[PDB]
Formats: C-alpha cells, structure tokens, sequence
RNA sequence: ACUUAAUCUCAGACAAGAUGUAGAUUUUCAUACCUAGGUAUGAAAUGCAUUUUUUUUUGUAUACAUCGGGGGAU
RNA sequence: AAAUUAGAUGUAAAAAAAAAAUCUUAUGAGGGCGGAUCCGCUUCUAAUAUUUUUUUGUAGUUAUUAUUA
C-alpha cells in the first residue's frame, strides 16, 4: 500500500486542479513572445526551404545522368538504354539487407567517442 | 459547449547520455 | 521608389542593436524592489474561456500557438539527434536508392475509380449502386513512390498496456499507467475491454489498460532511446518481424515485461513499484509511408534490425 | 564504324557527418526560453518518485538540490516558476546560462558523487570530477592533414583522387559484362583498396559529366554512383590505375580541386553539410 | 445489381533483366601485349530454350491474384 | 478459434478573360402589343445550368538545363 500511496500522488499533482494555470502576459511580454514566436516559424521556413532546395537539386542531378543515360548506345553491341534499363531495377531494394546496419546505427552525436574514425579497419 | 482541455505533462529533465563509445549526445 | 513609400515609415525591426550602457542599467529586479508598490492593473483583462460556444459567440477562443491559452504546450527544447541524422545523411540515400527516372514528357497517370460503376446496354446498369471494393473490404491506400516531395518520416508512436487482472488486483492498473508515464513523458488514457470472456475472467466495459501517443519530437527521442538503449539490450533478441505492417506504413511491435524496464526511465527507480507489476506494452510506430516495404525501409535508415519470422 | 562516346563508371565515396551542426546563437536562446515555460506550465517534481528518503541518492540530491536553489533542474539557472517574481522569467541580452558551454558544464558538476557511502558529504578537495566529453575538433583538425577521416566531422568528405596530373574521383570504363552499379565497385577496389567499408546506396547514378567529342578523339560520358564509407582507410598501393596521391576533401574544398566543368556537374549531388 | 438456395470457371498476364546451351568466328568493346595496326584473350551483339507477382526479380497493369489441412517425391 | 491497441478512398486550394448558341428563370428594363404590378403571345439585358463547345491566357516564385551578354 505505501508504495501505491506514492504512485498516486504522482498523479494526483497531474490532476487538472493541480496543473499550473495557463499564463497571463501583459501587452510588452505578449508582443516579445509574438516576435520570438514570429522568427521561429520564419526560422523554419529558412530551414524548410534550404532542405527542399537540396533534395530538389539533388533530385534533378539524377533525371539528367539518368536521361543521359536512357539515350546512350554500349558499351559496345549493346542497345540503346540497356544500362539505363539495368540501373532501375530494385533488387534488393526493398528487402532486409537493403541498407547496412553499420551505416544507418551510426546516428549524429554533440560530441565525438575517444577514437571518432577507426582507420586500421581491415576486410 | 465544447470543453477545452489542458495538456497535463510531468517534469522533465535535460540528461547528457553518454555511449560506450565515448560520444556524448544531450 | 513609389513602392518603398507605402512601407511603414518607422520600422522596429530596423533600428540598432541596444546599447551595452543601456543593458547595465536594465534591471527588471531593481523596479519591483525600488517602486515599493503594486503597479496598478491593465484594463485588457481577456482570459480564454473554458468552453468553446460557437463561431459567432460573442468571446472567442485563441489558438493553441497563443502563450494565454489554455492547451498551449512550450515549444521545443532540443532538436533530436536522430532527426538531424535522417535529414542529413539518410534523406538522399532513400531518394537516391529509390528512385524511377520519368521522361520529360510523360503524360500525368489518370487514377481509375476505386467504386466501379456498372456500364454497358442492360437498363438496369443505369441506377444501379456503385460497386464494391474489389478485393480487400475496405479500400487500400495506394503506395506513393518515394519521391523530393514525399520522404517517409515518423509521425507518432502509440505505447498501449493491456493488464486483464487488473480488474481483480487494482493496482495493477495504477503501476502500469506510471510505468508508461516515466516511458512517455505524458499522461496516459485508460481504457476499457470491450468482449465478454468468461474462461480469461474477462468483463466488458471496465478499465483494463493504458495508452500514450507521443507526437513531432518525443516521437523521434523515444525511437533513439529503444533503438540504442533498449533493443540492443533485450536478451536473445533477433529482431522486428519482417510480417509487421498494417498495409500503410505502420509497424507493429510488443516488449516483454522484462524488457520494459531496461527503460533508463523505468530502470532508475524500479524500486519504486511493487515486485511482477510491471507491464508489456505494444507500441505502434505510425510513419507518413504509405506501404509495407516504405516503412521497413524507413525504419532500416534509422537502425532496427528486421528477420525473417 | 567506332563508338562515339567512351562511357565510363565513377564513385563518389563519402564520409557522412558524424557530428550535429553547431546551434545557431537563436536556436539556443529559443531553447532556454522554452525551458523556463516548461517550468511553469509542467507538474512539480517529486523527489519520492525517485530517490526514497535516507539514502546515499536521496542526501546527494539534497546537497546538489540546495545549490541549485531548490531548481531540480540542471540548465535553466535559477527561476521560481511561482512567486511574486515569476514574471522575470526572460534572460537579458549577452547571457551564459542559455549557451550550451554552461549547459554541459552544470550538468557534469551535478553528476559527481557529493555523497560517500556513510551519508557524509565530501570534502571539496576530495572530489573526483567526471571525465568530460571529447572536444568538437580533433587533431586532424588543429594540423589540416586532408589523408584522415576524422577531420572535419561536422561536414561531408569525399574521395579525391590523383591521375598521373589531375584530380578526380575514381573511375574507369565500364566493360560489356558489367554494369554502372558493379562497375563502381571493381573500380573503388583497384583503385583504393579492399580495406573500406564501403556500401555503394544504389545502381542510380547521382550526376553524370559528358566530354564532347572532338571531330576524331572519342567522346566520355562519365556517370557517378553514390558511395558511403563507414570505416577504413583508402590504399593506394598496388593500384592499377596510374594513381599517386589521394585526400578526403569537403565541398568547398572541392571547388579549389576539381576543374570548373568537373566541379559544375557533380555539385548537384552535394548536400547542406 | 443488393439479399436467398444451389452450381460452374478462374486464381494468373505482359515488358525488361538475369540464368545457361550448342554455335558462326563477322563487327563493336574491354584487358594481357606487341609494335597507331595487327596479334590474341574474353564479353556483347544473334537464333531457340530458360527463369518472373512476392522468390536469390524488379517494373507496368491489376483483386500484391489466395491460405491451411491431408496424400507423395527430394 | 475466441482479450487490447494502431491502421485501412481520392482530389483540389496564384489568377482567369472573352464570343456565339440551346433552353430555363427574373417583384429586370415598372419594355412593346392585345386584352407598372391581372393574362396568353412577346424583343432586349442580366443570372443559373448545359457543349468535348470557337478559343485566348496558364503566369509569378525556387531550381535545373540550353543559348545569349
Ligand atoms: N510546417 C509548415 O508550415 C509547412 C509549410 C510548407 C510546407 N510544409 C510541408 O510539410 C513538411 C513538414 O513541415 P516542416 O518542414 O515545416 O516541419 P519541421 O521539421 O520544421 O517541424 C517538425 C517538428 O519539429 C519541430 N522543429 C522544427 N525545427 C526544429 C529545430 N531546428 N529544432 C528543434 N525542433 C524543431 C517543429 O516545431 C515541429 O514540431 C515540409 O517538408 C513540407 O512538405 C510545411
Ligand atoms: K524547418
């Protein structure tokens, strides 16, 4: 029991009678966070706009190479577009040795571990 | 009438992890 | 220039920096001390209301982005790590591994309607109902490719209890919605069953579970702490199945009472709660994919495991 | 009755960020200032919760607790969320506390063991502080040397390469039996060496550079695969192709390396960092 | 058509890719070479088989178009 | 076999301009003519709907590619 005790308080102090009230600003305090709230959002489109300016770009590098490639002749006695044929196929894409783990477990971090890169790897 | 409800959220904290690898993310 | 006359003569935006004399004699502490008195109230004195009465009822209620209203929640408080990681390195490394080239001309894909209609010279075709959904009982979302405009992402994720004998041990239910509180960082909503059992003991409509759905960052801050934290320290644990998936992008899994409170959150104070009170949850992780193979895909970019079961 | 246009197959191997961006002087303030709202909006924290009364956790916090003045939080200063003063909630301008300097500072302080294990508090000289976390920089960093991959980890690097001299990525042409996507990687083997973790993303090719032919001297169409390393060192030991030197560069280091044309095609495949 | 009783048929199609086989030994292409051509080496082009709807095969179009039990051969 | 939770359609969202015709309406022009607003015939304008109709226009912004300075 005196340990359920303490689980009910926790939530007791959640109750809404318990909560903190909702803030009350007046006109000075209200207008300084309309602004901070105003560049934040302006923030964010500056942020969404440059990440979707890369992907855009990133994406028609791959139209061009790829509609070079739909209209080139070889190597050799090979059709047109055979290689551009070869290179949108999906083998694998879609299975569950697509990605490596090693690469996609690695996620960014503040700071580095005691040895960032490890060069003495080998095969 | 439709009743506005309040969020009801405890308090947290900012924690620095740090990996086996050394690294240290907050 | 007319155009820059119409402008706004005085701008606040555009005036100087604040003098560092200015700062040092700034002292928001000193005023309250010096004026030894109450400042008298303003005459503004609008304070949202509890209910929403209407479009057209004399007081509105403001947006929940506005600071005095009552569901306003502050903002966010870091960026998580693995947010910036798929953005930065595995957002063009799944448009570039799926990608289908389309020619420059080619004519815009017209989608077909799902509810047939009956067409042909029998005069009953006419006013005849449309169709059935051929297939499935309910209409599957077609897969969208993965294209600049459309990466999949995590949207939210669902952590649901489900304690049937809590009904007889009460308390069952009241550690199980801590537990997934600590996990959460929110308030869980109890639910209730809704069959009638009588060999599992089980009464329709009384509380037996618990569920959080956390959304935008705690969402991406929940996936970093299971999949770097938990998951890698689940004895014997091969990985998620390769049959989760509902069909639209949401993948599906459970934890053992055991792996629950491997929860850093959980595994401080796991004294805290009384001994095999502690639950399993299911936890849903609802991604903006739009297939199976999108969010196994997706969910392979950010680092779990999936085997062949 | 001899091909125009030699097509040939390149990779372009890179080291992703193993870093975050550093937050910009507004996004740090705007964190702090949502902190302190959290303060006033969240439920107060209960010590019982956590720490049961009378015991090494429980004085530790204490101690730890009244230095912050009663703030169970670590990186917000010191603010009250209820009192006469709660309105002074913002920080002035030219302030420590919102940076991430002091952030990580107060909360390495508060993760010291104050507390031995009879209950009494230690003596301020007999404090073993915490092993603090590695700098952004490493050495590389500090001495330029381009050959290392734990340079600049804040940013993208990419192979470059030395032809006997031109710098390039490493490419070769492509035979009638193999395609682009298992032409890269014979490529990448004989020219860097097997001790890579490399994974090649796809079979798509990420930018392609076209040389006209001149009317003849046949033409090249060089089409480039995206390549991810995740440990290794390239060699060039042994390496069939004529190549003498090799170095991890970033994009705008690219640009100071590569031709002008070269550098104009494979632009588009780069990324923010 | 919806609902009711019973009965019948189907549950897969194409394009590309890959996988081999006997070839002719002509062209193109890549390397070992020799001295820009030939010398070889292979590969492709080529005809008929052949694999293919969840497969160590992707794509298009479609209702991803099917799951267990039982009797056999590996 | 039978407990809970999460799911299960698609489209659109800068902005149009203009010509004639097929009807249908109008407490529109107090239309005209027979017997202001009553009535059956009636032209004109306007509105809704319908044509796959005759079209014209489909920018601006960001980016890519090509020429041009
Ligand atoms: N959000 C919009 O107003 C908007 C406008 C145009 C288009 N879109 C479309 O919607 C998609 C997603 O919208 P978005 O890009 O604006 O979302 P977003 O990534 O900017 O926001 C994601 C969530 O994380 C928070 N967040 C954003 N930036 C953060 C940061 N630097 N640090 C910490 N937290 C941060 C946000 O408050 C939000 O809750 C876009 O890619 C685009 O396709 C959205
Ligand atoms: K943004």
């Amino acid at each position: 029991d005196p340990r359920i005790i303490n689980i009910l308080r926790h939530f007791a102090v959640l109750s809404p009678k318990r909560i903190p009230p909702p803030l009350r600003f007046g006109r000075n305090r209200y207008l300084r966070h309309w602004t901070i709230h105003r560049a934040w959002l302006l923030f964010r489109r500056q942020q969404r706009e440059q990440r979707e300016r890369i992907l855009m770009q990133q994406h028609q590098s791959m139209s061009n190479a790829c509609e070079e490639l739909r209209n080139t002749e070889g190597p050799g006695t090979r059709e047109t577009g055979y290689l551009y044929r070869v290179a949108m196929l999906k083998n694998g894409v879609y299975g569950l040795k697509s990605i490596p783990i090693e690469y996609a477990s690695r996620a960014l971090v503040e700071t580095p571990g005691r040895q960032a890169w490890n060069h003495e790897w080998k095969r | 009438a439709t009743f506005v409800p309040r969020h009801r959220r405890p308090y947290q904290f900012t924690q620095l992890v740090q990996l086996s690898d050394g690294s240290t993310f907050t | 220039i007319p155009d820059l006359a119409e402008l706004e003569t005085r701008s606040a935006l555009d005036a100087p920096i604040p003098s560092e004399e200015d700062k040092k004699e700034f002292r928001p502490w000193k005023r309250a001390a010096d004026r030894k008195a109450r400042l008298p109230s303003s005459r503004y004195q609008y304070h949202p209301p509890k209910y929403n009465r209407g479009p057209l009822h004399p007081i509105q209620s403001p947006p929940s982005s506005d600071p005095i209203a009552r569901d306003f929640v502050p903002g966010p408080f870091n960026m998580p790590r693995l947010k910036e990681t798929f953005r930065t390195v595995m957002a063009s490394d799944l448009m570039t591994l799926a990608y289908i080239h389309t020619p420059p001309g080619t004519p815009k894909k017209e989608p077909t309607e799902r509810l047939r209609a009956w067409e042909g010279d029998s005069p009953y075709f006419a006013n005849r109902a449309r169709r059935a959904p051929r297939g499935a009982p309910e209409l599957p979302i077609r897969e969208r490719d993965i294209s600049f405009r459309n990466i999949p992402e995590i949207k939210e994720i669902t952590v649901s209890t489900f304690v049937p004998l809590g009904l007889k041990n009460p308390d069952l239910l009241i550690v199980a919605r801590a537990v997934l509180l600590a996990m959460t960082g929110t308030m869980p909503e109890m639910t209730r069953s809704k069959n009638n059992v009588v060999q599992w003991q089980l009464q329709a409509n009384k509380p037996a579970g618990c569920k959080t759905t956390i959304y935008g960052n705690a969402a991406w801050e929940f996936m970093d702490r299971l999949i770097h934290l938990v998951l890698p320290r689940i004895k014997d644990w091969k990985g998620v199945p390769a049959s989760t998936g509902d069909g639209s992008g949401n993948v599906q899994f459970g934890l053992n009472p055991e792996d629950v409170q491997l929860f850093p959150e959980v595994e401080c104070n796991y004294d805290m709660y009384p001994a095999k009170m502690i639950p399993g949850c299911h936890i849903a992780i609802k991604t903006t994919a739009t297939s199976d193979r999108q969010a196994k895909l997706l969910l392979q970019s950010l680092g779990v495991p999936f085997y062949s079961n | 009755s001899s091909q125009i246009y030699r097509i040939k197959s390149g990779v372009i191997l890179t080291r992703p960020p193993l870093l975050t961006r550093d937050l910009t002087p507004f996004e740090e303030s705007f964190y702090f200032y949502q902190k302190r709202l959290n303060e006033r909006l969240t439920a107060p924290f209960r010590k019982d919760f956590y720490f049961k009364k009378d015991t090494a956790a429980d004085l530790d916090w204490r101690i730890k607790l009244k230095e912050r003045h009663g703030v169970p939080a670590k990186d917000i200063g010191r603010y009250n969320p209820r009192g006469r003063m709660a309105w002074n909630d913002e920080v002035l301008v030219g302030s420590q506390t919102s940076s991430r300097k002091h952030m990580v500072e107060k909360l390495l302080a508060d993760a010291e063991m104050r507390v031995s294990e009879d209950g009494e508090e230690i003596p301020a000289e007999d404090r073993v502080p915490v092993e603090k976390p590695m700098p952004r920089r490493t050495e590389a960093d500090e001495k330029g040397d381009v050959k290392r991959l734990d340079r600049a980890l804040d940013k993208t690097l990419y192979l470059v390469v030395k032809k006997k001299a031109k710098w390039m990525f490493p490419t070769g042409v492509v035979p009638t039996d193999e395609g682009l996507h298992e032409t890269a990687a014979r490529i990448l083997a004989e020219s860097a060496g097997v001790n890579m973790n490399t994974w090649i993303v796809g079979r798509v090719p990420v930018a392609h550079h076209v040389v006209r032919p001149v009317f003849l001297k046949k033409g090249e169409k060089i089409f480039f695969l995206k390549g991810r390393i995740m440990a290794g060192q390239a060699d060039l030991t042994d390496n069939l192709h004529d190549l003498v030197d090799f170095k991890w560069l970033t994009q705008e280091e690219l640009r100071s390396t590569l031709a002008e044309e070269y550098f104009h095609s494979v632009k588009g495949m780069f990324a923010e960092r």
